[PDB]
């Protein structure tokens, strides 16, 4: 049922909040059982979207899946 | 497990988790992996009142009685 | 499959982000599934706020072996 | 497997050990582990203030999940090998 | 001998537990299992070293653990 | 890698939390459990424990002193 | 006539949930789905930080939260 989620969101338009609070807006890649996600066009905000964006990466995102703690779509 | 639970079903326990927090309440219900069932539980940070939760065990760091 | 559109940018310059305000640019040697990396060519910035004010360090080095746990991001320059 | 694999042809190697302690190494790569522990023999100061409360001790052993650095020559290791040999690794 | 095994026949005799938390355990071991969980029993809780609750039996996960003082009877008992 | 080298003799050891130890090491197993004895606090110089059990997870390194 | 805990959260589907971290931020949603490793999937979540609380975000369609940091499940919110 959560796989059914990470095969069913590919491709979207995700935010991926990690532990620190730091927040990645992006385009869903791929992503692993180890919860390992990839987004290409991501932008870096710290807990809000609203708040100051603090990075764009026009290259893709590899985000470490121990640090992630929600993916979740617009 | 070393730690028989049934005993311990329809009392009040003292629960410390990982991070700080402390939870009171009734013992329900339980797994072989330490996940609780608490009723009229109360989530200690000073006081926070939450009713019948699930608690995981594998951030379970503590448990006695009360 | 994220871990091996990693291998795609072998050779390629990479960013990194750790954990502690570090990060590190370096060109990619090799990793594993723990994130564990080696970088060549690399230099590492440290940004440190002490006496209520923020500095950036810097730290070069030919060749490094970064312990995976501490990893959080991974991209291009 | 790989960075054990790694590892090991870096023995009799000087290397610097960064611990996430702020604690800094120098020492002759004697061993290393599956858990990527290493022991280092004649012990060393790379600096002056990052260096703990040693000494007489010239042989450590050190946890491999407390490390954050290690720093190595560009003459101990073969890119190619490095890259060839991750592109083969499999994770899934 | 193993740490592990040490424990296992420690079994009955007092000890106490440093918490990663600071919280320190005094009680009489009563059960231990191979990822060093333990269950004692007569036991008294402080919240740091510079002591104080009475409870009758605890349960504490071994990953929180820090050390474990010993009796000095340890090694005949 | 392994600790056989160190059985019975005197160690340094450094925590995580960078405090320091200074111990007889007798026994070990595979996640650096160490058993200890006659420790005491290096920068303290305080007699610690007669036995003691310390769990690996606040190794961070071991000296042979 | 045991109560198993992950029955408890299997009734709780189709309800509103809220989930606790180990930190002070808690999700408050509908509870779509679980697995066995408590990740979780919330639909149109409120993201909160407590303490006076600031509400940081509302999600709108599906979350998954990594049961890796989940501490507390409260059935209805």
């Amino acid at each position: 049922v959560t796989t059914e989620f990470l095969s069913d969101i590919i491709g979207k338009t995700v935010n991926v909040k990690l532990a620190s609070g730091l927040l990645y807006s992006g385009r869903l890649e791929s992503i692993d059982g180890f919860m390992n996600v990839a987004l290409s066009s991501a932008t870096e905000h710290y807990e809000s979207n609203n708040n100051k964006l603090l990075n764009k990466f026009n290259s893709d995102v590899f985000l470490r899946g121990t640090q992630v703690m929600y993916i979740s779509e617009q | 497990a070393i730690l028989d639970l049934a005993k311990y079903k329809d009392s009040k326990i003292r629960v410390k988790l990982m991070g700080g927090k402390l939870v009171i309440g009734v013992l329900k219900g339980y797994d072989q992996l330490m996940n609780l069932v608490l009723d009229d539980t109360v989530e200690y940070m000073n006081a926070r009142k939450l009713g019948l939760t699930v608690i995981r065990g594998t951030i379970l760091v503590s448990l006695s009685s009360a | 499959t994220p871990l091996d559109l990693l291998k795609l940018n072998l050779d390629e310059r990479v960013y990194i982000k750790l954990r502690g305000a570090r990060t590190l640019v370096g060109t990619l040697q090799a990793f594993d599934s723990h994130c564990n990396i080696v970088l060549s060519d690399a230099v590492e910035t440290i940004y440190q706020l002490n006496n209520e004010e923020l500095s950036e360090s810097e730290r070069r080095c030919e060749m490094v072996f970064i312990r995976g746990d501490t990893v959080t991001l991974i991209s291009t320059p | 497997m790989l960075f054990f694999s790694f590892f090991k042809t870096l023995v009799d190697q000087e290397v610097v050990v960064e611990l996430k302690n702020d604690i800094e190494i120098k020492g002759t790569l004697q061993s290393v582990d599956q858990f990527l522990n290493l022991k280092l023999d004649n012990i060393s100061c790379t600096d002056e203030k990052k260096y703990p409360h040693l000494g007489s001790v010239r042989n450590i052993f050190i946890r491999g999940s407390t490390v954050r650095y290690v720093y190595l020559n560009k003459n101990m290791v073969d890119t190619n090998l490095l890259q060839d040999a991750t592109r083969r690794e499999v994770m899934t | 001998m193993l740490p592990l095994y040490l424990l296992t026949n420690a079994k009955g005799q007092q000890m106490q537990i440093e918490l990663k938390n600071g919280e320190i355990i005094q009680g009489i071991l009563t059960n231990v299992d191979n990822w060093m969980n333990l269950t004692l029993s007569n036991v008294t809780e402080y919240s740091e070293e510079s002591a104080a609750v009475k409870l009758n039996e605890i349960y504490i996960r071994g990953t929180f653990i820090k050390f474990i003082k010993l009796q000095d009877n340890i090694i005949d008992k | 890698a392994t600790l056989k080298d160190y059985l019975n003799k005197r160690v340094v050891i450094i925590k995580v939390d960078g405090e320091c130890l200074i111990a007889s090491l007798n026994g070990f197993d595979k996640n650096t459990n160490l058993f200890i004895t006659n420790v005491f606090n290096r920068i303290s110089k305080e007699f610690i424990c007669k036995a003691q059990l310390l769990r690996g997870s606040e190794i961070a390194l071991v000296g042979l002193i | 006539p045991e109560i198993l805990p992950l029955e408890v959260i299997d009734k709780t589907i189709n309800q509103k949930v809220l989930i606790v971290l180990q930190s002070n931020r808690e999700f408050e949603g509908t509870l779509v789905g679980f697995d066995d490793f408590v990740n979780v999937i919330l639909e149109d979540a409120v993201e909160w930080l407590i303490d006076r609380n600031e509400k940081v975000m509302q999600h709108h369609g599906r979350m998954l939260l990594s049961g890796n940091n989940i501490a507390i499940l409260v059935p209805g919110g």
